[PDB]
């Protein structure tokens, strides 16, 4: 059981890595933006909010999958 | 119903029916003809025994050999052992079952359609098939991805498959088998003072090669081991109380499968008939045909041809290739054992040739798929 | 009359025995098909069946033979 | 809902939802068809390969190309890349999602009414765009000022833009990409 709850732990640990890396690329291209579109200004906000939640899940479960080690 | 699956070949004839694991019976397929006068009275006159009668009473006969090269020449003698295997070797009428028989590759168009009409106007079978004898051994091995090296009496022949996709311009037919074999046995026999001359004679030293024959793993070196000492030696025994003592032919008969320069022949052994054969194919096929080669026919029986088989492809194919020799044993009857199988297929039930279709069509229906 | 029908239960054992071969024989050929047609589907599973039925054929065969002995 | 972006190339077929960094699945856009006889029964028949199967089984195969500098020229074919790409490849109803497509520029006008007409009365999906290669660049690149240089298989491109004003008359395109480098290798 310990090995698969360990292999379940690293998928969702990639799948977590894959939304982060394509939220910042958007943020990324939003930054440069100087008036933005009404709807673009809060995108943005929606999105840096985005950022951090999926940043502390993955603190949250890297910790978790340390402790099984 | 169940449907025979006859195998007619050059030097053997194995008929049975489908859904078995061996031939119900196996004869040799020759036809001896008395060659005396006659001086009992009572006696049933035949003009011509056939079958295995005729081996019993090889003494006073002229055996002959209806088929040779897998061609067939005499047609009534083939006849004669076609109504032999029908009635009284199987003991079934043929009206009733359709039947399976066996062609050689490269053989000429007429054999196929003489022998359709045959099987047609005379026997009135109400379905007949004719498949190549190289393919239906993969159907016993069980692989689909292979280069079949089946080797019969007469004639050999070579037939790379690829996921059920033939080849046809690499396929190789070579007419060095296991009659020639026995030539030569008589030819080098000569030698130590044994002369067997006539046919029967002959039937006596093809006994000898399948009994004391094998195959050396190298052959300059057995020869001087044999030379300088006498371990290398064999007693056999005639039918008239005689004892035979043979020595380095033990391992010169077989030698001419890969130095066929011995009999005055010019073509390249079998293993570089095998090596061309899988060169002669795609660049990206190659390595499995490499991997997976396969053996069939009774002259492949020779104790130790897989492991020179398998010496001579390694060293004349490339390095980082593996290669296996899957020679299983009962390769004897491995064609045949493809036969019945290809019979219980399903799908194969919708492929026959009916009747109506031949009388419609014509001699050319066969031709179609060949 | 013993020894009559332990003679024929060789037999029957024997051709038991015969069809075992060929039925294992054609289910080791269709095995290693990849996209078989939709007739060979069915002919699969119709020969995986007999072949059970003639193992314990062949098994209560030999349990009466060895019972006359 | 997530909206698939696929990229119909020249040379590959790169496919994926929206959202992601990487496509869901890459696979070389060709149809390969059999050309020798079939001498085993029960193989069940298939008339043509298409997607990696076909770059598997190249030995007995006639591998053609649907797509050849940026224009399609066969499209019996090019649709059954797409129909390979919705069912088998991303194992998702085409249905439910709209689609965004990818076009080379300066390209047949005809090309762009084709394309619309077999993605909506065939496979029926609620909503298409198509966009210009050199365009989506940008954004990944992460800048709005800059010259691109795509440079796929089949044709490279050159598209300048200036503070999100594309330039029209400065676009380049020219048909040298990595099939004539693979004929002179
Ligand atoms: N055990 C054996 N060892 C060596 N040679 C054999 C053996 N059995 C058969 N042969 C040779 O093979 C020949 C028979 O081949 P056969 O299997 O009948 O081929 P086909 O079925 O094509 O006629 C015989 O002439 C014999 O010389
Ligand atoms: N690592 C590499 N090094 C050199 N050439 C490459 C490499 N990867 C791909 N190529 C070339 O690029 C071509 C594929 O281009 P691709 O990225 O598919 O463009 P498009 O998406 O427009 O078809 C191939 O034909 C190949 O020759
Ligand atoms: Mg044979
Ligand atoms: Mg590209």
């Amino acid at each position: 059981d310990l090995k698969g709850q360990l292999a379940k732990l690293e998928l969702h640990l990639n799948k977590t890595n894959g939304q982060i890396t394509a939220t910042e690329r958007t943020i990324n291209y939003l930054n440069k933006l100087k008036n933005p579109d009404p709807k673009t200004k809060t995108q943005l906000i929606e999105l840096t909010e985005k950022l951090i939640k999926l940043k502390q899940e993955f603190e949250t479960t890297i910790n978790s999958q340390h402790e099984i080690s | 119903t169940t449907a025979l699956v006859c195998d007619n070949g050059s030097g053997l004839v194995k008929a049975g029916f489908a859904g078995d694991d061996a031939p119900r019976a196996v004869f040799p397929s020759i036809v001896g003809r008395p060659r005396h006068q006659g001086v009992m009275v009572g006696m049933g006159q035949k003009d011509s025994y056939v079958g295995d009668e005729a081996q019993s009473k090889r003494g006073i006969l002229t055996l002959k050999y209806p088929i040779e090269h897998g061609i067939i020449t005499n047609w009534d003698d083939m006849e004669k052992i076609w109504h032999h295997t029908f009635y009284n070797e199987l003991r079934v009428a043929p009206e009733e079952h359709p039947t399976l028989l066996t062609e050689a590759p490269l053989n000429p168009k007429a054999n196929r359609e003489k022998m359709t009409q045959i099987m047609f106007e005379t026997f009135n079978v109400p379905a007949m098939y004719v498949a190549i004898q190289a393919v239906l051994s993969l159907y016993a091995s069980g692989r689909t991805t292979g280069i079949v090296l089946d080797s019969g009496d007469g004639v050999t022949h070579n037939v790379p498959i690829y996921e059920g996709y033939a080849l046809p311009h690499a396929i190789m037919r070579l007419d060095l088998a296991g009659r020639d074999l026995t030539d030569y046995l008589m030819k080098i026999l000569t030698e130590r003072g044994y002369s067997f001359v006539t046919t029967a004679e002959r039937e006596i030293v093809r006994d000898i090669k399948e009994k004391l024959c094998y195959v050396a793993l190298d052959f300059e070196n057995e020869m001087a081991t044999a030379a300088s000492s006498s371990s290398l030696e064999k007693s056999y025994e005639l039918p008239d109380g005689q004892v035979i003592t043979i020595g380095n032919e033990r391992f010169r008969c077989p030698e001419t499968l890969f130095q066929p320069s011995f009999i005055g022949m010019e073509s390249a052994g079998i293993h570089e008939t095998t090596y061309n054969s899988i060169m002669k194919c795609d660049i990206d096929i190659r390595k499995d045909l490499y991997a997976n080669n396969v053996m069939s026919g009774g002259t492949t029986m020779y104790p130790g041809i897989a492991d020179r088989m398998q010496k001579e492809i390694t060293a004349l194919a490339p390095s980082t290739m593996k290669i296996k020799i899957i020679a299983p044993p009962e390769r004897k009857y491995s064609v045949w054992i493809g036969g019945s199988i290809l019979a219980s297929l399903s799908t194969f039930q919708q492929m026959w040739i009916t009747k109506q279709e031949y009388d419609e069509a014509g001699p050319s229906i066969v031709h179609r798929k060949c």
